[PDB]
């Protein structure tokens, strides 16, 4: 087991539906010896020998940009283009729809309240669940 | 008549805008800007080269006679470019009036030395240079006056942090006072004040 | 034992006369100083309890530290201290003196006298009045008298 | 881009007082050596001066090399005067500072701090 | 009251209380864990409801100017009481 | 107070105390709150 | 009102299995010494990594990159997303390109299995706003969700 | 870990290092320097004492507020080594007499008192013991202290099998009892020397590495069982070092030989000093017992310390000895001694 951090401990780089990046920021430090995510992969890389070529969050993001470089644009919605020849190569697809109704996860306010770990570990989620059960 | 706002007088701000308008006049190749307070308090505001001869005719000319340097002071301001808001009170027995001289100044742009006018000042320059690193030409002793020896950095400048860089204990292992990074077992619990709400509306700035 | 006996009252003998004669030294730093000056004034007269104020280090026994220790006179006081004869006792008086006071955060202000000399006694105040460094005073004589210093050579 | 000088012109007229400043620093340790008893070496005081002349090794603007000059004569001469201390000179020496690692693990062992 | 943990260190009326295993239970050998023993919580709980002919009663905790800011409580909700959000007394109408 | 006796509480300390300070009974200060984060306990089982 | 599950079942420690197979506190340089050592026998193939739903792009980018130096492509997300047909070789295919302003300027709205209310509740919000102001006609091919 | 030992901060006073270090023996000489060493990066240090409070004075200003706990004991009595070990996480003894008193011979300070430590501690459940002994320590060796260390070492090891050991050479610092001792020979005019000091080898060692090394064993993670031998980087003849402390102090140096009998005839009389002897038989003895070579044992440089040289530090010891004249001499104006490689 790695102790990382958590959102509200570090700052990092979330794309949300919309393909919009943002970035949190250091609210807390990491609690005990948990670390910042990346720098455990990145001290990890090095212990086995082929270390990775970034040392600070500012070349991680260098590197985020080599990758895509929209994840840099922070804020910023980039329009896309090019559904038109997805859909030319999704035409193709053999596949066919089961006759299966299509039923959502979330039915009730009930499955709203506790999905992820962090909403899993509150006590105010679990007395949101008991309460409108009961 | 209001038993708790202060009496505003009238003759006191009438005569030191003539005065204002008197002294821009003589010396128009450094004043910028005059203007009088509702305190009544008159300020010019000079080019930094007319700092020796704006105080020297205010000392010795004969319809002024600001003779006493009440003060020297910097004020530091980060969002002007020149964000050393250099300030003399001076100070006239002759008239029993009051007057402020403003110039400015930036980090590697020194002022003028009035040691030669004021003596006064000697210290008081001292004492800019010590808190916000602003050199003056031709001051006779240009040193330290306020912080520790060998102490580096101007405290009041305001992106100095409260507490300092460093801090001084007894090491026994080496037998004297010695300087390290600073650590409070405690840090400084910085409150915000602010009020959301406009105050003044007569402050209100135009939202261009 | 009668040996161990004697060496009791030994000690308290000792201790009686650094007790019955606290020399501090002629040195304060800030507000505090003035409130000591008045502990030395008729009211309450220090002199009267054997305590009389000497200028040089070497004669003084007791070094209060009345006022704010900033750092560019922290080793100024840490040279005095040393050249204090042992037996030597600090009285810490003041909140500037006990750990900062209304400077604690001041970037020229060390926090607290105990971070450069070692102190025997800590009188809270801003400043405390003379009486409370009276009572400080005081009981600096107590901690002298619970000293066995005899006793302890004897058992080693 | 024009602005008021301070001393110097450029940065050669600038070095000119720098070198002149790092001969008087040169000439004084052997003295602040023996005059505040200093339990160090000439060479090792010596070469402290030096590390602290490299310190400032990227400067190009003329005037900041103009108070970094004045800041020098300043501090040389606190301590040409005996206004400094042993505790003051001996700072520059950072003897019981242990210095922090300045590679990644050693970092990632020790705290958050990058 | 003041509970001892099975460590035998006394519980403060806030619940603090050194683990076991905890290191800084060293600065209470030969000496004491400062606690004070007049549980508000416990004493509060002591005295009696007073009862009211109003709906509505203002409480300023006694002594005037001397207790905590005057504020009124209702006393509709009759299946509990009304209670003081200052000085914690308890009120219920009479009828 | 033989005259003005002060208000009887029944919190006031019956027993005075004084300077408590160098003795066994010396005030000691410490954190009153609890702890605030709560670690992961591991299962007490193989996997 | 969630976060307050920041505090509790936190991991603060690295740990390691014991030989009586518990987990126990151990070190940094300990704990990674043991998945350094076992990184440098497997390559690809036998080398996988799944991210969760809450991965920062600078650690999904950091182990993409690890893994990759191993030989390794998989590299996984719990979520599933069809990777026939394009698949994320384009942007447009994954995303919602209309943005959340932009429903505000649409005038029907069709949800195809979804209860927007729970997955995306600002996102509900947002429609409800222009089914309130802009008249937004809104149908949805799934359950009869609230 | 327990929560509260986690480390935090920079390693600065108000940091935490996770160090919970009960020191015995804090109120010597080396122990004021590894209670500053442990104190001034952020730990919890426990400090028994015997003596009067007054002689833990100099101890109160080498951690911030709470770090430093003292507490009273009595070595005869174990209820008092339980108090002290409870809380700990490391134990470091480095209790020590260099003469017998009434109530403590070489016996009881070197192998009764460390078992006692050592016996407490393994009990109270404590993770590293740190356990102070000597290099020339042997049970074949001339110096009765140095037979009882060498059995204190084994007593240690039989009731804490992972304890760590470490063998300092000679010690010099501004408060030891080498080249003080030494430097304070000219108040007898000359200074007797066996075999006029060409015999004896000598590796010393400055305090603040031992202690040094010493705190940093108490986190390194490949020291638990091992011996250390921590020793200077040079050695040097007794005549020559005796000569260039004389050479330090710029003292008159008129070195004679003496018979080990004779000397250590003399070193007896001193002992019946009812206070602290100047010398003793075992003091003169250990003199010139000479430096064992280093052999296969981990150093200082193996716990990260260099080992300061003896002319980096000397006159920070001996400038107090010169007179008048000589105080503003320079380090320089000394001629170094000189080593030898056996
Ligand atoms: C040189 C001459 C020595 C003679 C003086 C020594 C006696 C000191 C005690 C004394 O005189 O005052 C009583 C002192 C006074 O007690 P005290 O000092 O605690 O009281 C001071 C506080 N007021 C003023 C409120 C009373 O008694 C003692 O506590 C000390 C007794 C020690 C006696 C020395 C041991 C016997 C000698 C062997
Ligand atoms: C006028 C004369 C006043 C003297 C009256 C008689 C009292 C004599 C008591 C000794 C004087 C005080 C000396 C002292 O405080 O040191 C204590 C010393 C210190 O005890 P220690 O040996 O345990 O201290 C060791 C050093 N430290 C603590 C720093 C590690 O004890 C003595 O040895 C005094 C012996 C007393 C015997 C009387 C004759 C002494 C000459
Ligand atoms: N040159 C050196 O200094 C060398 C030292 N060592 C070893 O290092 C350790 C300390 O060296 P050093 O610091 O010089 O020793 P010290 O002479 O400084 O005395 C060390 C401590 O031992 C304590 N002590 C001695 N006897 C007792 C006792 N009977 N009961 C309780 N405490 C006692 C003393 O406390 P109090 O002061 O209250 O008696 C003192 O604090 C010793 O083990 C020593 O042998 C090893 C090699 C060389
Ligand atoms: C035939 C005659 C031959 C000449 C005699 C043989 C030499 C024997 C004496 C050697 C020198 C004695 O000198 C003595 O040194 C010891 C050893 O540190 C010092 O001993 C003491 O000094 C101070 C006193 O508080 C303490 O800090 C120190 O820890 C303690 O050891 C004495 O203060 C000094 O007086
Ligand atoms: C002569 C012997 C005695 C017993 C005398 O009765 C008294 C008790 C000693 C005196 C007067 C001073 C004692 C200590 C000291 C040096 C104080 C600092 C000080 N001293 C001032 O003035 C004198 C000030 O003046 C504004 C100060 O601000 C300050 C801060
Ligand atoms: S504690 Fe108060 S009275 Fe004393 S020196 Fe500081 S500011 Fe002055
Ligand atoms: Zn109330």
């Amino acid at each position: 087991i790695l102790p990382g951090a958590a959102y509200t401990e570090k700052s990092a780089t979330y794309v949300n539906t919309e393909g919009r990046a943002q970035q949190t920021k250091v609210a807390v430090t990491p609690p005990g010896l948990a670390r910042e995510d990346w720098k455990i992969i990145r001290a990890l890389s090095e212990i086995a020998g082929i270390t990775l070529p970034y040392d600070t969050l500012d070349q991680v993001r260098n590197r985020l940009e080599e990758v895509s470089p929209n994840l840099v644009r922070y804020d910023d919605i980039e329009e896309t283009n090019y559904f038109q020849q997805a859909s030319e190569l999704a035409k193709l697809v053999n596949q066919e729809v089961l006759a299966d109704p299509l039923v959502p996860p979330q039915l009730t306010i009930k499955d709203f309240y506790m999905t992820d770990s962090i909403s899993r570990a509150s006590q105010t989620m679990a007395k949101c669940v008991k309460a409108v059960t009961e | 008549k209001r038993p708790t706002v202060r009496p505003r007088s009238d003759v006191t701000h009438k005569q030191l805008s003539a005065f204002g308008e008197y002294v821009a006049e003589i010396l128009p190749k450094y004043v910028q800007q005059v203007q009088v307070s509702c305190l009544d308090e008159l300020e010019i505001c000079i080019h930094p080269d007319g700092v020796i001869p704006t105080l020297t005719f205010l000392r010795d000319h004969t319809n002024a006679q600001f003779k006493s340097l009440a003060d020297l002071t910097a004020v530091d301001v980060p969002t002007r470019q020149n964000r050393f808001e250099i300030v003399y009170n001076l100070l006239s027995l002759r008239f029993n009036s009051r007057i402020r001289v403003k110039t400015y100044a930036d980090e590697l742009t020194p002022i003028d030395s009035i040691v030669s006018v004021h003596i006064a000042a000697n210290w008081y320059e001292r004492e800019v240079w010590d808190m916000f690193g602003v050199f003056f030409f031709n001051h006779p002793d240009l040193r330290r006056i306020l912080t520790d020896y060998g102490f580096e950095g101007h405290p009041f400048r305001k992106d100095f942090p409260l507490t300092g860089y460093v801090e001084l204990r007894y090491d026994d292992e080496v037998k004297r006072v010695v300087a390290e990074p600073v650590e409070l077992a405690q840090e400084f619990r910085k409150f915000d004040l602010n009020s959301p709400w406009e105050a003044f509306p007569a402050y209100r700035q135009p939202p261009e | 034992s009668r040996a161990e006996y004697v060496v009791t009252k030994l000690d308290d003998l000792i201790n009686w006369a650094r007790r019955s004669s606290l020399w501090p030294m002629t040195f304060g730093l800030a507000c505090c100083a003035v409130e000591m000056m008045h502990m030395a004034a008729p009211r309450y007269d220090m002199d009267r309890f054997g305590v009389v104020f000497r200028a040089s280090p070497r004669q003084a026994d007791v070094m209060i530290v009345a006022g704010t220790l900033t750092n560019k006179m922290a080793p100024a006081l840490r040279k005095v201290y040393d050249q204090m004869p042992e037996p030597r006792y600090v009285v810490s008086m003041g909140s500037c003196a006990n750990g900062g006071g209304y400077y604690h955060y001041s970037y020229s202000v060390v926090r607290g006298c105990d971070r450069i000399v070692p102190v025997d006694i800590y009188v809270p105040g801003c400043p405390p009045t003379a009486e409370a460094l009276l009572y400080g005073i005081l009981q600096l004589q107590r901690k002298i008298k619970r000293e066995q210093k005899l006793k302890i050579w004897y058992r080693r | 881009t024009s602005v008021k000088p301070i001393f110097s012109r450029d940065l050669n007229e600038a070095k000119r007082r720098v070198r002149e400043l790092y001969r008087a620093w040169y000439r004084e340790v052997p003295n602040t050596v023996h005059l505040m008893q200093l339990d160090i070496t000439v060479k090792q005081g010596r070469d402290k001066v030096r590390e602290m002349f490299m310190k400032n090794a990227h400067v190009t603007d003329p005037r900041v090399v103009d108070l970094l000059v004045i800041k020098g004569k300043m501090e040389l001469q606190e301590t040409i005067k005996v206004w400094k201390q042993r505790t003051h000179v001996m700072r520059f020496f950072h003897e019981t500072e242990t210095p922090r690692p300045k590679d990644f693990l050693s970092k990632f062992y020790m705290g958050h701090d990058p | 009251g003041v509970q001892v943990s099975p460590s035998g260190e006394k519980i403060t009326h806030t619940g603090q209380v050194y683990d076991e295993k905890d290191y800084r239970r060293v600065r209470f050998v030969d000496r004491q864990k400062e606690v004070n023993e007049n549980f508000a919580i416990d004493l509060i709980a002591q005295q009696p409801v007073n009862e009211v002919e109003h709906r509505i009663i203002a409480c300023d905790g006694g002594g005037g100017a001397l207790g905590h800011p005057k504020v009124y409580i209702n006393l509709d909700k009759e299946t509990k009481t009304g209670t003081c959000g200052y000085c914690g007394l308890q009120f219920k109408q009479h009828h | 107070p033989t005259t003005n006796p002060p208000t009887a509480r029944k919190f006031i300390w019956t027993n005075h105390k004084f300077n408590v300070s160098a003795t066994p009974e010396q005030y000691v200060p410490y954190s009153t709150t609890r702890k605030k984060i709560h670690e992961w306990v591991p299962p007490s089982t193989p996997y | 009102f969630a976060y307050d599950g920041l505090k509790r079942q936190r991991l603060t420690e690295p740990m390691v299995r014991n030989e009586k197979g518990l987990l126990t506190y151990t070190s940094w340089e300990d704990a990674l010494s043991r998945v350094a050592g076992m990184l440098q026998n497997f390559e690809g193939n036998a080398v996988a990594a799944i991210a969760g739903g809450l991965v920062d792009a600078e650690a999904l980018v950091a182990l993409k990159d690890l893994l990759n130096k191993v030989d390794s492509d998989n590299l996984c997300t719990e979520e599933i997303f069809p990777t026939e047909g394009a698949g994320t070789d384009l942007r447009s295919n994954y995303l919602l390109n209309t943005t959340i302003a932009g429903v505000e300027e649409a005038d029907v709205v069709l949800l195809v299995g979804t209860n927007p209310r729970f997955e995306a509740p600002l996102f509900n919000a947002r429609i409800r706003k222009s089914w309130l102001h802009n008249d937004l006609k809104v149908a949805l091919i799934g359950s009869p969700v609230d | 870990l327990h929560h509260a030992v986690i480390p935090h901060g920079k390693g600065g006073r108000s940091s935490v290092s996770g160090v919970v270090a009960t020191v015995f023996g804090a109120t010597g000489f080396l122990g004021r320097y590894v209670v500053n060493h442990l104190g001034r990066m952020g730990s919890q240090v426990i400090i028994p004492y015997r003596c009067d409070v007054y002689d833990i004075m100099h101890l109160r200003l080498m951690g911030d507020l709470g770090q430093l706990t003292f507490l009273e004991w009595d070595a005869r009595d174990k209820d008092s080594i339980r108090k002290a070990v409870q809380h700990s996480n490391v134990v470091i003894n480095l209790i020590g007499r260099e003469w017998e008193t009434r109530n403590f011979d070489f016996e009881d300070v070197f192998v009764n008192i460390p078992r006692a430590i050592a016996q407490a501690s393994k009990e109270a459940g404590v993770e590293r013991f740190i356990h102070v002994s000597h290099l020339n320590a042997s049970m074949k060796s001339s110096s009765k202290s140095l037979r009882s260390k060498a059995v204190g070492e084994k007593e240690v090891r039989s009731v804490f099998p992972e304890a760590i050991i470490i063998r300092p050479s000679d010690i010099f610092g501004r408060e030891d009892r080498f080249l003080n001792h030494f430097a304070n020979y000219r108040w007898f005019l000359a200074v007797p020397l066996v075999s006029l000091g060409f015999k004896t080898v000598k590796q010393p060692v400055y305090v603040a590495d031992v202690s040094k090394g010493i705190v940093n064993a108490t986190k390194d993670p490949d020291a638990v069982g091992k011996t250390f031998a921590f020793t200077g980087p040079n050695r040097y003849l007794l005549f020559h070092l005796v000569k260039y402390i004389f050479g330090m102090t710029h003292r008159t140096f008129i070195p004679y030989p003496l018979p080990l009998f004779v000397y250590s005839w003399i070193g007896k009389l001193f002992g019946l000093s009812p206070f602290e002897p100047w010398t003793t038989k075992d003091k003169v003895e250990r003199i010139h017992i000479s430096d064992v070579m280093p052999t296969d044992l981990p150093g200082l440089e193996d716990l990260g310390v260099q080992p300061t040289p003896l002319e980096l530090k000397s006159i920070e010891v001996l400038r107090r000895h010169r007179t008048y004249r000589w105080l503003s001499s320079e380090i320089e104006e000394t001629k170094p001694a000189k080593t030898v490689n056996y």
